[PDB]
């Protein structure tokens, strides 16, 4: 019952209700740098709550060391302690992760948990 | 949910 470790429904609650008081437990599915320019790199995450995945997660620049020193990597399980939602002009929403704790390393989790499906925004 | 491109993503 590995999906029981994840906050199933947190993604829908964030995107539909604007709920930002929750501290959801999510799994990183993928991380990649996004094209920036001459400034700190930015990192985009495909995250899963066990039910849905969402590719619109952005890491605050102050958390870049977690990715660059490899504690925050694909498959790891983390709990979001502070995040904000920003809505673009075209209506799509960005979840910016400001504070998070890696609960279990990627090496200890090992695999994608469950079969989450892409969230329909 | 058509995925947001990087070009419009640090748009804030």
């Amino acid at each position: 019952h590995m999906v029981g470790q994840l906050s199933r429904g947190a993604i829908a609650a964030i995107m539909q209700k604007g709920d930002t008081n929750i501290k959801p437990i999510l799994q990183v599915i993928n991380i990649r740098p996004i094209t920036t320019g001459n400034s700190p790199p930015r990192y985009r995450l495909l995250m899963s709550d066990g039910l849905n995945t969402l590719s619109s997660f952005m890491l605050a620049t102050q958390l870049n060391p977690l990715v660059e020193e490899e504690q925050l990597s694909s498959n790891c399980v983390c709990q979001i302690h502070r995040f904000i939602v920003n809505t673009l002009k075209d209506g799509r929403r960005v979840v910016i992760l400001m504070e998070l704790e890696v609960l279990k390393s990627a090496e200890a989790v090992g695999v994608k948990i469950g079969n989450p499906v892409p969230y329909n925004e | 949910d058509n995925g947001i491109d990087d070009a419009y993503f640090l748009e804030a």
